[PDB]
């Protein structure tokens, strides 16, 4: 299964959801690439919720 | 990553490496071990994968 | 615990039973004639800067309206764009329309109607979508109407197709802050009545509600694209009353082809600037070399019947002793008008008018509301 | 006439000069112009109050032809038993018509109307334990029956084996016979509490022919015609859900009979307890007091000698008073035996379902004596136009024949020329170019072909499959779900096997190389496999219908009689005598001369327990 | 089952609905009306090898 994740929706997520960036901001400069942080937060439970 | 049906008897995990390429053995005893570290590796090698492709287009 | 089928049969063919049909035509026309009895030599903003807002949404793709929403709003807009700048020459228009939440500009305020018609035949190609935004269009349209100067009304037409808007801010501050510029938006919906364009025209409009429209029909949205082409009555709080400072120019004739100041390209014929010698190719517009607005006799006669429009005609009675059997401005015999058996001669079809009581046929008096704006007898009274 | 005046341009008119009826002043809100000669009726669809007079004419006539703007309805007496029967009295069409036509009806058509409609239901054939009688509420209708004398409040008893006789009869004289059944007021036969599933629909054309069916509260025996695919099983169910009687349907196929109980037990609340097959295979009936049985013509009409225990179930079947029989496919009904199923089975309603309502012999109009009054036509036009069915493009194609085989087509006997019309080589490359064209575009294709060498040859020389009656279950069976799932598999040749009631894939494409003379049932049968195709919902979906035809043979004949039942219904078949890919096309079959040449010769090669072990 | 994310530039998407028009394309193909049903071929030459 396929979803496309446009810029605008990136952004659109760093807004609405403060808790995403955060978790953007110390772990994409730091330790794995931004697409593998993505797939990370698809599969958890923090998308879900 | 070459898998092992729940058919057969033994069960082995076949590892791939890119550049020759390295490869590796890993065999198992229960089933469920199988399953459980086939979907993690899977899903790694999925976001590496992802990362890749995005990295090359970039 | 009985069956559909075994029910009795529907029988609609023994369901369907089987003059003054003139008379019932004639009290809706009369009524139609009521309406037009508000006849009011209301002062009006001949100078406009109009900025019409087209919805290109998701919205848009509903097929309600034939064939699609999105193409007919923007060929309508196409013939509005010609009857506006027809009947009002000296205003300037622009064309926003608000997609993807975003509000694009497509065309720039300006008196050429070629560029707007061009910019919507452009649009027409593209597929609307998204979600639209109020609050985008009307910042855009207020940056757009900032340099428009205090003598030219500044006027918004917003086509809403959707019924719910997202904005990226507060819609109320944008509402007061166009109240605060003096700019009055029309806004014509498609679907239903929403609350927030309707606060916002009434905001606008010093209170007035009539200027939130809503259609019925194919036609009717024909009525309500031709409405908005008439000026809107100003305000008697309104104290802008500046003179405003124009030449007019003479058309040059010239064998030889010369850089016009506008576009720097070779046309044989244009306007000799009266203040500054430059020429430009089209009218009315300002002039690119002094910034003076260069206009001929007509274009300020296209807006003079606004300024003194006529009284509409009165029906005559029917006991009244016609003046003439035949009409005044175009000699048709009246009929024999018996629209029942001893009907005789009711609801005759002359119109008389107010001051030389002269009698028209109805195609007179439809053509004198439409087409001319001068009555005949009046004229042809030795005042 | 009027004292009308003949004019010179009437010359020609076989008395059907009809300008003597004066024309009204408010004629044209009038919709209708009623002939006087046979009593067919014009309708003009495009004017107001239309509909409102095409309910009142598909009440009251039958309709010989239903196009986009002229409809023309027959008025005749069977359609005048059926108005009068749902309520409409006599006077009331009368001044229907009167009202809605431009010329008046003439006293012709108003003394037929009253003729007609008076004299119905004095007869009327009712059952009691097994037993037909024959009533009439009159004493003396028993007293001129002195010809046709079958005896063996006013009522005596008839044979059960002559009942078609006494129907017959009394057609002939002016006292048809009244067959409904009270099944309100029937308390002998024992209730069933079969009823539709809440989450069954039921399409509005389908109301409308059990409307018809069921209009004056009780069940009136007769045929009902719908396509293919349109859910003429789910009328019968729904026929058997509002009876609430001992159903027996007969069936062609025991496929067939297996697609009836599966529709059964699944739109319905019938339990499969109180179903009961009479087959080979299943012999085993219902213990209940009522229930469902369903069964094949041929077995029920079996004259040959029978099994003991199919013996014991015929006579269970004989014994019990059925409260209602479903035919389906009745236009086999008609054959020898099958005409006895409705005189050895005692059932008061008799409903008919078929999709193919024609016979090339006249024995077609017997269901009217056999079932009843054909109760309601679909209009497939209507169907098509709604999605119900889909909308088949019918055409013609025109294949030339070549001049060494059209030389061997004039010097042969017409069983020769029939196989040797089929194999001419310009419709293999027709039937070939059809195929490449319709697989590229993604086509389910069935190609038909009665003549079995024909079959065998043109599949082995395209490279697809082939179903014929030689061919095993279990390989039609692979075949068949290798059409329906594998996409290389996307056209498969069949004969007569498909044109019968056998499951098959659906299709979009049909490509017809031969045919079983002028036969329009198997024509609309074939038609029929393909109007129920699952992108009906699509947008500008078509299916598609090819008659290859050879030119200048009797085959084109046989193709316009076979296609006169199709233009009824209203289908347009095009010509094609060209297609735009001829020259082109990679590989033609048979385009050298020696390979015609050879394909030409090969048609016409086609024509004491110890002296036991001595022994 | 498995999860796979497309990160997209917004620029390139458009590109694929030009791609999804392309296979709109390919339905206007699968349900176009053949040239011998959409007109006449009656004055066109006979079919043949
Ligand atoms: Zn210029
Ligand atoms: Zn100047
Ligand atoms: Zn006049
Ligand atoms: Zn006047």
């Amino acid at each position: 299964v396929n979803v496309n994740l446009s810029r605008e929706k990136i952004l659109n997520i760093f807004e609405n959801y403060p808790i995403v960036k955060k978790a953007y901001t110390d772990n994409v400069p730091k330790n794995f690439k931004e697409p593998e942080f993505w797939a990370r937060f698809f599969s958890s439970k923090l998308f879900r919720k | 990553l070459q898998a092992t049906p729940a058919s057969s008897e033994k069960m082995m995990l076949r590892l791939i490496g890119k550049v020759k390429p390295q490869r590796h053995m890993f065999s198992f005893n229960n089933r469920t071990v199988m399953d459980n570290i086939k979907m993690t590796l899977q899903q790694i090698i999925s976001r590496y994968k992802d990362a890749d492709i995005y990295e090359e287009k970039r | 615990g009985g069956y559909a089928w075994e029910d009795e049969i529907k029988r609609s063919w023994d369901l369907v039973k089987v003059m003054a049909s003139l008379v019932a035509s004639i009290v809706e026309a009369r009524k139609k004639r009521t309406a037009k009895k508000n006849i009011t030599p209301y002062q009006r903003g001949i100078i406009r800067s109009l900025i019409l807002t087209l919805d290109c949404s998701e919205a848009m793709l509903e097929k309600d309206l034939r064939p699609n929403r999105h193409a007919m709003i923007i060929q309508y807009a196409i013939d509005f764009v010609h009857e506006f700048f027809d009947q009002n020459p000296i205003s300037q228009m622009g064309i926003i329309i608000m997609r993807n939440g975003l509000a694009q500009l497509v065309s720039q305020v300006s008196g050429n109607p070629q560029d707007h018609i061009d910019a919507l035949k452009s649009i027409r190609k593209q597929e609307p979508k998204g979600n639209p935004s109020l609050q985008n269009a009307l910042e855009m349209a207020r940056g757009l109407l900032l340099p428009v100067p205090a003598h030219c009304t500044r006027e918004v037409l917003i086509v809403f197709g959707s019924l719910s808007t997202t904005d990226p801010g507060d819609i109320h501050q944008t509402i007061d802050s166009l109240v605060s510029e003096k700019i009055r938006v029309k806004v014509l919906g498609l679907s239903a009545q929403v609350a927030i364009c309707k606060e916002l025209c009434k905001a606008t409009n010093y209170g007035d509600e009539s200027f939130y429209k809503i259609l019925l029909d194919e036609t009717h949205l024909k009525e309500l694209f031709n409405e908005a082409v008439t000026p809107l009555p100003v305000n008697k709080i309104n104290k802008g009353f500046t003179l405003v400072k124009m030449g007019f120019p003479t058309r040059i004739f010239e064998d030889t082809p010369t850089f016009c100041s506008c576009h720097s390209k070779l046309v044989y014929g244009g306007y000799f600037c009266p203040n500054c010698h430059s020429k430009v190719c089209s009218l009315p517009t300002v002039c690119p070399c002094c910034d003076l607005m260069l206009i001929l006799s007509t274009h300020l006669a296209r807006s003079y019947h606004h300024l003194m429009p006529l009284k509409t005609f009165a029906e005559v009675p029917t006991t009244e002793k016609f003046r003439s059997e035949d009409c005044f401005s175009c000699q048709s015999r009246f009929p024999i008008l018996k629209n029942h058996k001893n009907g005789k001669l009711l609801t005759s079809s002359r119109y008389r008018c107010e001051d030389c009581k002269q009698e028209f046929c109805v195609d007179c008096d439809v053509f004198i509301h439409e087409i001319l704006h001068n009555c005949p007898g009046c004229e042809s009274k030795p005042v | 006439p009027a004292d009308f005046v003949p004019d010179s341009v009437s010359g020609m008119f076989r008395s059907h000069d009809f300008s003597y009826l004066r024309l009204r002043p408010d004629h044209a809100s009038r919709p209708l112009w009623i002939s006087p000669s046979d009593g067919r009726i014009i309708l003009e669809s495009f004017s107001p109050l239309a509909e409102q007079a095409q309910d009142f004419l598909v009440t009251i006539a039958e309709p010989i032809s239903r196009p986009s703007h002229i409809h023309e309805y027959k008025i005749t007496a069977y359609s005048l038993y059926a108005a009068v029967s749902v309520g409409l009295e006599t006077d009331d069409i009368i001044s229907v018509l009167d009202r809605l036509s431009k010329v008046p009806v003439a006293e012709s058509i108003i003394n037929f109307i009253k003729g007609a409609t008076i004299s119905y239901g004095k007869v009327k054939l009712v059952i009691k334990h097994n037993r037909y009688f024959v009533e009439t509420t009159q004493a003396d209708i028993l007293q001129m029956l002195l010809n046709d004398s079958v005896i063996g409040v006013h009522s005596f008893e008839i044979a059960n084996e002559s009942v078609e006789v006494v129907k017959k009869r009394c057609q002939e004289i002016d006292y048809p016979v009244l067959e409904e059944y009270d099944f309100r007021n029937d308390h002998r036969n024992p209730d069933l509490d079969i009823d539709l599933k809440p989450s069954t629909q039921i399409r509005p054309y389908q109301e409308k022919s059990l409307s018809k069916m069921f209009g004056n509260g009780r069940a009136r025996s007769g045929i009902i015609v719908l396509p293919c695919g349109a859910g003429k099983t789910l009328v019968g169910i729904t026929a058997a859900c509002t009876i609430k009687k001992s159903v027996i349907v007969l069936c062609t196929s025991s496929v067939s009979v297996m697609q009836w109980r599966q529709q059964f037990l699944q739109w319905c609340t019938l339990q499969p307890e109180n179903c009961a097959v009479f087959t080979s295979d299943n012999k085993e009936m219902f213990q209940t007091e009522s229930g469902l049985v369903v069964s094949t013509y041929s077995m029920v009409a079996n004259t040959r000698n029978r099994s003991h225990d199919s013996q014991k179930v015929m006579d269970f079947l004989t014994g019990r008073e059925w409260g209602f029989i479903i035919l389906d496919e009745v236009h086999v009904v008609p054959a020898a035996m099958f005409r006895r199923v409705v005189s050895t089975i005692a059932a008061h309603a008799k409903l008919g379902l078929t999709a193919t309502l024609v016979r090339e012999d006249d024995k077609i109009g017997d269901l009217n004596f056999l079932i009843g009054p054909k109760l309601y036509e679909a209009n497939w036009m209507e169907l098509s136009q709604k999605g119900h069915i889909a909308n088949v493009q019918c055409a013609e194609v025109w294949c030339p024949m070549t001049a060494e085989f059209y030389q061997e087509y004039l010097r042969e006997t017409a069983r020769k020329r029939m196989l040797l019309y089929i194999m001419n080589p310009t419709k293999f490359q027709a039937c070939q170019f059809l195929i490449q064209y319709h697989e590229r575009r993604g086509d389910k294709i069935i190609v038909f072909s009665d003549n079995v060498y024909a079959l065998q040859e043109y599949a082995l020389k395209m490279g697809k499959p082939f179903i014929y009656g030689s061919t095993p279950q279990q390989e039609r069976m692979n075949i068949l779900q290798n059409f329906q799932y594998n996409d290389q598999i996307n056209t498969i040749f069949l004969s007569k096997v498909g044109d019968t009631s056998i499951d098959l894939p659906e299709a979009t494409c049909l490509i017809q190389i031969s045919s079983h003379y002028g036969s329009r049932r198997q024509e609309a049968q074939r038609l029929g496999r393909i109007l129920r195709a699952k992108r009906r919902n699509d947008e500008g979906f078509n299916a598609f219908f090819y008659s290859l035809v050879s030119k200048d043979t009797q085959e084109m004949y046989y193709s316009t009689k076979r296609q006169a039942f199709l233009v009824d219904q209203g289908y347009a078949f095009k010509v094609i005598t060209h297609l735009h890919g001829m020259e082109n096309i990679p590989n033609l079959a048979y385009a050298s001369p020696r390979e015609r040449r050879e394909l030409l010769q090969e048609v016409l090669l086609k024509n004491h327990p110890l002296i036991r072990k001595m022994y | 089952a498995t999860l796979h994310i497309n990160i997209t530039t917004a620029s390139d998407e458009v590109a694929q609905r030009e791609l999804q028009e392309r296979q709109a394309e390919e339905k206007r193909k699968q349900n176009a009306v053949p040239e011998w049903h959409k007109q006449s071929t009656i004055g066109k030459t006979a079919l043949g090898r």
